[PDB]
RNA sequence: CUGACUGCGAGGCCUGCAAGCCGAGCAGGGGCGAAAGCCGGGCCUAGUGAACCGGUGGUCCCGUGUGGAAGGGCCAUCGA
RNA sequence: UGGCUCUUGGUCGCGCCUGCGUAGGAUAGGUGGGAGCCUGUGAACCCCCGCCUCCGGGUGGGGGGGAGGCGCCGGUGAAAUACCACCCUGGCGCGGCUGGGGGCCUAACCCUCGGAUGGGGGGACAGCGCUUGGCGGGCAGUUUGACUGGGGCGGUCGCC
RNA sequence: CAGGCUCUGGCGACUGUUUACCAAAAACACAGCUCUCUGCGAACUCGUAAGAGGAGGUAUAGGGAGCGACGCUUGCCCGG
RNA sequence: GGCGGGACCUAAGGUGAAGCCGAAAGGCGUAGCCGAAGGGCAGCCGGUUAAUAUUCCGGCCCUUCCCGCAGGUGCGAUGG
RNA sequence: GGAGGCGUAGGGAAACCGAGUCCGAACAGGGCGUCUAGUCCGCGGCCGUGGACCCGAAACCGGGCGAGCUAGCCCUGGCCAGGGUGAAGCUGGGGUGAGACCCAGUGGAGGCCCGAACCGGUGGGGGAUGCAAACCCCUCGGAUGAGCUGGGGCUAGGAG
RNA sequence: CCCCGUGGUUCGUGGAGCCAUGGGGGAAUCUGGGCGGACCACCGCCUAAGGCUAAGUACUCCGGGUGACCGAUAGCGCACC
RNA sequence: GAGCCGGUAGCGGGCGUGGAUCCCUGGAUGUCCGAAUGGGGGAACCCGGCCGGCGGGAACGCCGGUCACCGCGCUUUUUGCGCGGGGGGAACCUGGGGAACUGAAACAUCUCAGUACCCAGAGGAGAGGAAAGAGAAAUCGACUCCCUGAGUAGCGGCGAGCGAAAGGGGACCAGCCUAAACCGUCCGGCUUGUCCGGGCGGGGUCGUGGGGCCCUCGGACACCGAAUCCCCAGCCUAGCC
RNA sequence: CGCGGGGUGGAGCAGCCUGGUAGCUCGUCGGGCUCAUAACCCGAAGGUCGUCGGUUCAAAUCCGGCCCCCGCAACCA
């Protein structure tokens, strides 16, 4: 038989694969308890679907990486917010990070996809670490004051 | 019977035993008798209710096949004859 | 020494049919013999089996659109 | 018609090892090559380990050790004893193809339970389908001669 | 209206059963003995099948076989 | 209306939703339905006609159903 | 209406050749064939295929019809005068340590006895174009049983 | 499509193809696939596994026409209630 | 166009040129049984639901209507409503099953014979039908039926028997629609997708291979044409001269 | 016919692997021992190992053919 499984089995392999059991084990277990699915013509296809979709999805949005790795790379975000003489009165997260972008530019990022734990409180220009994918990081200049 | 996708009734067609060389001769003995369609159940839940069906044992993944078809299909409404039938 | 031949076969006996039997001489090619000539098994009359089906050897022949092959035919012989 | 696992066979490729009468110093399956071959692509003498046995040697894996080690002819047997090569007899380690045997499982299939989508027993067995060979007056179709001082029994059946 | 009796053999224990229409018996049957199959979806029977009987029974039960109350007994042979 | 049968019940059997089986015809089958000389159910004596009579008549006696009333009570079913 | 048929050339298994051709090395022999017939219609005699002059089986096979006779079972009802014998049990008495057991009474057992109905059909006579396609008279067997009998229903042809 | 078991055809297993198909294995989409009597090559023919379609054909319950058909033991079993 | 109230006279009593009887067409009515169809059942009988009516009429009875099962489709399951099936027909037809006598001078392969007969289905016919054909002509061109081919080629216990096709002569004459690629839309599902599937519409049908999509031709009014539809002629179902 | 495996002492078989090997039981004779057959103990004779040809240093052994008995199924117009 051919079948394309829907769950890793330690038995045939991971998800997504598509490999030969015999008619049994296709129609008296694998088949019924949708462990695993008959590979007919249209789900052949409809796995092309399922693949092309993320697939050509994930690299139009690493497209939009190199759009702002790019963007982000020749700038440095200035952040005018009071501060006593070293220390800043108060706090500048990356939602504060974000939307003096936002502002100071018009360029939109997800303040997630920011590397940053405690917010700045420090006075200073910092090189944070911006990820929206994993194989395009953006330094990312700044400078509180 | 046949029954089912199968298509396939029982065909009589005779059975002669012959006595023999090829490289001397070869003689008879004859006789009608009826071949059967080698046939089995086959259980399959189709939305709600199980479902069987009397198939010949060539056409068991026929079964399977039209049970994906049937997923594109609407149906329930307490069938179940009534799917089978309904079921193409 | 190998006529226990090959290719024939006028003409008859016998006989319902089928079969059985005797056979001069012609060609080929050969044996014995000085030669005339004799040799187509055994002094003779029993020691046998139609046809069909098939086997082995061969061979001008046939070979399903054509070339082969399969198979068959023909000659020889085999299994009552 | 299925899941897991142990176990074993055939067969092919690869790898590797076995097959010990005197003799030659020898316990050398075959045939042929070539005098040269090993060792730092770390050797001889020695400790540990697996396997074989003709009970001597043999071969593979771990160490001490250190540049030393084997062969040749003569000798000698039927053949030459380094080393390299194709291959044999028998066996071991890997994979390829392929089958036989045991065990367990459950979901097919089968039985069952005051409906159960379920639970319990059985279980890849059994049932059934195609195909194999067998047993097979339970049943079926037929056959079971002619002569013949009636038939049978007996005798005979063609050729000289 | 209404038994002739007795003695003594054979067969079969016994009441029963039977060849409607030439045979009522010494024939069958019988309680009883032995062998054998069958662990239950039993074996066996009818049916292509589903199914049914077996039995809504479970080896002290069910199928098949022979012998045939009861008493005494039932030897040897496993080559085919 | 009262006897017998039917507008009641169920037996063997038959039929047969569901379900199962079978080349066709068909075969099996739960419920249910059918199925009686079984269960259930109210009439006796006498008269009369050429010819009927628990059938008409006479006497005496009884059943079910519908409506209304009066009294009484949780009434109510193919289910227990 | 010329499709078509027969006839005009045979010999050979054929390849093939042709008044020849086959066998054969053969311009030996020999087989068969050359030196022409034919066809179409009517009619008659016979032959082949069909039932083939006519009438006749015992049988076989396919589909159906029958258990209102008879056989078995299933359901539900009915029937068996009268007489006889007198089992167990129980009661009581006897008996013994208790008991087995004994006797009497009571009791009403039985494919028990006699014998009608009813179910048979033993022997004889009769009947034999019958009263009758199985009867009649005398006689005889069973008669609470493995009894008989009404109504309902089931099983059948290689089947019951 | 090949194999096993068969049926059809003139074809009885035969050198047995073709059409069909009960069991098993099991493709391709025109550079595909079937066939021309085992097989192979060459050369041809043809496009399977969906379906429909008049007429020319068969029959005589029925009505009509006609006979070198019968004439009541014939002619249909029946001339007729 | 003169009679008439059948065969069928008689008792009794009517009708017809105000055109009867009679014949042709259409309509009406049509008890109960039968596919039989509300339910039952031993055909021609018995019992009942719902709705409306009849009688004094609630009990009873009668009348009119209506109520089997099965398939397909709308009905959301539902319960409905709508079209269809059921049964019969002499022979003929196709399909699923399918003998034996007999022949072979026995008999088993073989024959009789895919006949007899059983079953289902079709219909004025039925089947078959446009080539995955035939078969040797670098030919033919659906199917059916007749002649011939031919008692040939073959098949065969090479027995008994059985027995083609191509080709030629005639009858008739007709070709078509889908599946798939691709496009559009409606619905479902789901791992929301540039998807999967189901339905409906466009598109497409071939062997000189055809079709799809893309680009160029101009893409066209024209050209062909029903086997469906309408009307008419003709014809049949009474007559008349 | 093709398939298979053997012809070893007076009887067979082991030896035929994977060549370097004739031994077994009974039997014959002799000796020991017993009342005694016999049991038993010691010792000896009786095999081109069916046949011929070939490999090899060497065979019953491996190989060809042949001669024969046994067995296998399968065919007989
Ligand atoms: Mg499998
Ligand atoms: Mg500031
Ligand atoms: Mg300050
Ligand atoms: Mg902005
Ligand atoms: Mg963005
Ligand atoms: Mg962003
Ligand atoms: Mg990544
Ligand atoms: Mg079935
Ligand atoms: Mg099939
Ligand atoms: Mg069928
Ligand atoms: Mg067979
Ligand atoms: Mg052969
Ligand atoms: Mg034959
Ligand atoms: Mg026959
Ligand atoms: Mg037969
Ligand atoms: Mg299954
Ligand atoms: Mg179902
Ligand atoms: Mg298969
Ligand atoms: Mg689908
Ligand atoms: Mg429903
Ligand atoms: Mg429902
Ligand atoms: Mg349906
Ligand atoms: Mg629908
Ligand atoms: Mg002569
Ligand atoms: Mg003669
Ligand atoms: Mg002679
Ligand atoms: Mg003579
Ligand atoms: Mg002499
Ligand atoms: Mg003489
Ligand atoms: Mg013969
Ligand atoms: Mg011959
Ligand atoms: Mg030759
Ligand atoms: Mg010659
Ligand atoms: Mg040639
Ligand atoms: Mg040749
Ligand atoms: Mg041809
Ligand atoms: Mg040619
Ligand atoms: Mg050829
Ligand atoms: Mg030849
Ligand atoms: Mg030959
Ligand atoms: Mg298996
Ligand atoms: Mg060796
Ligand atoms: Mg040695
Ligand atoms: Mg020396
Ligand atoms: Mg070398
Ligand atoms: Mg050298
Ligand atoms: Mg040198
Ligand atoms: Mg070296
Ligand atoms: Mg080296
Ligand atoms: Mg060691
Ligand atoms: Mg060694
Ligand atoms: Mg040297
Ligand atoms: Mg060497
Ligand atoms: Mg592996
Ligand atoms: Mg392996
Ligand atoms: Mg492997
Ligand atoms: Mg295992
Ligand atoms: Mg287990
Ligand atoms: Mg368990
Ligand atoms: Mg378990
Ligand atoms: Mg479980
Ligand atoms: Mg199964
Ligand atoms: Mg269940
Ligand atoms: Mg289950
Ligand atoms: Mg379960
Ligand atoms: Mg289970
Ligand atoms: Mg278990
Ligand atoms: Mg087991
Ligand atoms: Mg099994
Ligand atoms: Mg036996
Ligand atoms: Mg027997
Ligand atoms: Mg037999
Ligand atoms: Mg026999
Ligand atoms: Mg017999
Ligand atoms: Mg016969
Ligand atoms: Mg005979
Ligand atoms: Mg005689
Ligand atoms: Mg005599
Ligand atoms: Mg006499
Ligand atoms: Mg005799
Ligand atoms: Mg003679
Ligand atoms: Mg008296
Ligand atoms: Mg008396
Ligand atoms: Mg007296
Ligand atoms: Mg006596
Ligand atoms: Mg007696
Ligand atoms: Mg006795
Ligand atoms: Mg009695
Ligand atoms: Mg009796
Ligand atoms: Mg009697
Ligand atoms: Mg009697
Ligand atoms: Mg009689
Ligand atoms: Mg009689
Ligand atoms: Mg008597
Ligand atoms: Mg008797
Ligand atoms: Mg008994
Ligand atoms: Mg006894
Ligand atoms: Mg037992
Ligand atoms: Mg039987
Ligand atoms: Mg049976
Ligand atoms: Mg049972
Ligand atoms: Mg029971
Ligand atoms: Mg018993
Ligand atoms: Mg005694
Ligand atoms: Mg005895
Ligand atoms: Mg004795
Ligand atoms: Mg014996
Ligand atoms: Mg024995
Ligand atoms: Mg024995
Ligand atoms: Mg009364
Ligand atoms: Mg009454
Ligand atoms: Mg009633
Ligand atoms: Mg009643
Ligand atoms: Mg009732
Ligand atoms: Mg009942
Ligand atoms: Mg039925
Ligand atoms: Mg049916
Ligand atoms: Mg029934
Ligand atoms: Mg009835
Ligand atoms: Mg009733
Ligand atoms: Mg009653
Ligand atoms: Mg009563
Ligand atoms: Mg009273
Ligand atoms: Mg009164
Ligand atoms: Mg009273
Ligand atoms: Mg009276
Ligand atoms: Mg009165
Ligand atoms: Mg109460
Ligand atoms: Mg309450
Ligand atoms: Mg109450
Ligand atoms: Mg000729
Ligand atoms: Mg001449
Ligand atoms: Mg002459
Ligand atoms: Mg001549
Ligand atoms: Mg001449
Ligand atoms: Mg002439
Ligand atoms: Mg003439
Ligand atoms: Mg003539
Ligand atoms: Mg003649
Ligand atoms: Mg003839
Ligand atoms: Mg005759
Ligand atoms: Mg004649
Ligand atoms: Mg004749
Ligand atoms: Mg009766
Ligand atoms: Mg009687
Ligand atoms: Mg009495
Ligand atoms: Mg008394
Ligand atoms: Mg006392
Ligand atoms: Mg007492
Ligand atoms: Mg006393
Ligand atoms: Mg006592
Ligand atoms: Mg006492
Ligand atoms: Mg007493
Ligand atoms: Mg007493
Ligand atoms: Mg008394
Ligand atoms: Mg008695
Ligand atoms: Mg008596
Ligand atoms: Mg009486
Ligand atoms: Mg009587
Ligand atoms: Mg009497
Ligand atoms: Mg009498
Ligand atoms: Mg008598
Ligand atoms: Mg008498
Ligand atoms: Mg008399
Ligand atoms: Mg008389
Ligand atoms: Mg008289
Ligand atoms: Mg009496
Ligand atoms: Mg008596
Ligand atoms: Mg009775
Ligand atoms: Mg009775
Ligand atoms: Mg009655
Ligand atoms: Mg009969
Ligand atoms: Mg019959
Ligand atoms: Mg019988
Ligand atoms: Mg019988
Ligand atoms: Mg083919
Ligand atoms: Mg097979
Ligand atoms: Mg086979
Ligand atoms: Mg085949
Ligand atoms: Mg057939
Ligand atoms: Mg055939
Ligand atoms: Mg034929
Ligand atoms: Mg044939
Ligand atoms: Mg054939
Ligand atoms: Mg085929
Ligand atoms: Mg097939
Ligand atoms: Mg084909
Ligand atoms: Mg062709
Ligand atoms: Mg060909
Ligand atoms: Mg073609
Ligand atoms: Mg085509
Ligand atoms: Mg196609
Ligand atoms: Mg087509
Ligand atoms: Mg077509
Ligand atoms: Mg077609
Ligand atoms: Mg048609
Ligand atoms: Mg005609
Ligand atoms: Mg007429
Ligand atoms: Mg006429
Ligand atoms: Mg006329
Ligand atoms: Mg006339
Ligand atoms: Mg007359
Ligand atoms: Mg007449
Ligand atoms: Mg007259
Ligand atoms: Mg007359
Ligand atoms: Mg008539
Ligand atoms: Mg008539
Ligand atoms: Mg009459
Ligand atoms: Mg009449
Ligand atoms: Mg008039
Ligand atoms: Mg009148
Ligand atoms: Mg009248
Ligand atoms: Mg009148
Ligand atoms: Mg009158
Ligand atoms: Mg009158
Ligand atoms: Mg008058
Ligand atoms: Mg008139
Ligand atoms: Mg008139
Ligand atoms: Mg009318
Ligand atoms: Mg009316
Ligand atoms: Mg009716
Ligand atoms: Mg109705
Ligand atoms: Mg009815
Ligand atoms: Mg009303
Ligand atoms: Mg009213
Ligand atoms: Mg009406
Ligand atoms: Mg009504
Ligand atoms: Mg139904
Ligand atoms: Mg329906
Ligand atoms: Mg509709
Ligand atoms: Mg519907
Ligand atoms: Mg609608
Ligand atoms: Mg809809
Ligand atoms: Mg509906
Ligand atoms: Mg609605
Ligand atoms: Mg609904
Ligand atoms: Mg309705
Ligand atoms: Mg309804
Ligand atoms: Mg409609
Ligand atoms: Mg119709
Ligand atoms: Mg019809
Ligand atoms: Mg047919
Ligand atoms: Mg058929
Ligand atoms: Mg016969
Ligand atoms: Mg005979
Ligand atoms: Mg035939
Ligand atoms: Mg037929
Ligand atoms: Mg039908
Ligand atoms: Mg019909
Ligand atoms: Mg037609
Ligand atoms: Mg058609
Ligand atoms: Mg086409
Ligand atoms: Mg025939
Ligand atoms: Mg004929
Ligand atoms: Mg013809
Ligand atoms: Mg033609
Ligand atoms: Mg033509
Ligand atoms: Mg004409
Ligand atoms: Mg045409
Ligand atoms: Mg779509
Ligand atoms: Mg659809
Ligand atoms: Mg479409
Ligand atoms: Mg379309
Ligand atoms: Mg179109
Ligand atoms: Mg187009
Ligand atoms: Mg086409
Ligand atoms: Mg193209
Ligand atoms: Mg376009
Ligand atoms: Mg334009
Ligand atoms: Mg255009
Ligand atoms: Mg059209
Ligand atoms: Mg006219
Ligand atoms: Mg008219
Ligand atoms: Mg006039
Ligand atoms: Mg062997
Ligand atoms: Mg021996
Ligand atoms: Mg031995
Ligand atoms: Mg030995
Ligand atoms: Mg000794
Ligand atoms: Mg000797
Ligand atoms: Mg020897
Ligand atoms: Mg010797
Ligand atoms: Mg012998
Ligand atoms: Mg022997
Ligand atoms: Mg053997």
């Amino acid at each position: 038989m051919k079948v394309i499984l829907l769950e890793p089995l330690e038995n045939l392999g991971d998800v997504g694969q598509v490999v030969d059991v015999k008619p049994g084990y296709a129609r008296n277990y694998l088949l019924p308890r949708g462990l695993a699915v008959l590979a007919t013509e249209s789900n052949l296809k409809a796995l092309e679907a399922r693949i092309r979709a993320q697939a050509k999805r994930l690299a139009e949005r690493k497209a939009e990486a190199e759009r702002l790795k790019e963007i982000l790379e020749n700038l440095t975000l200035t952040i005018p917010v009071r501060a006593g003489e070293t220390k800043i009165y108060g706090s500048v997260t990356a939602k504060d990070i974000a939307e003096a972008l936002s502002r100071q530019h018009g360029i939109t990022i997800d303040p997630k996809r920011l590397a940053l734990e405690k917010p700045i409180k420090e006075l200073g220009e910092y090189v944070l670490t911006y990820k929206p994918h994993p194989e395009v990081p953006i330094q990312l200049k700044v400078s509180v004051v | 019977s046949g029954k089912r996708p199968i298509v396939a009734n029982s065909i009589q067609r005779r059975g002669k035993a012959k006595r023999e060389g090829g490289v001397g001769k070869k003689t008879t003995g004859i006789s009608k008798r009826r071949q059967y369609p080698n046939l089995q159940k086959v259980r399959v839940r189709v939305a709600g209710q199980e479902i069987t069906f009397r198939v010949a044992a060539s056409h068991i993944p026929k079964v399977y096949e039209l049970v994906e078809r049937a997923k594109g299909l609407r149906l329930e409404g307490l069938s179940p004859k009534e799917i089978k039938k309904e079921l193409l």
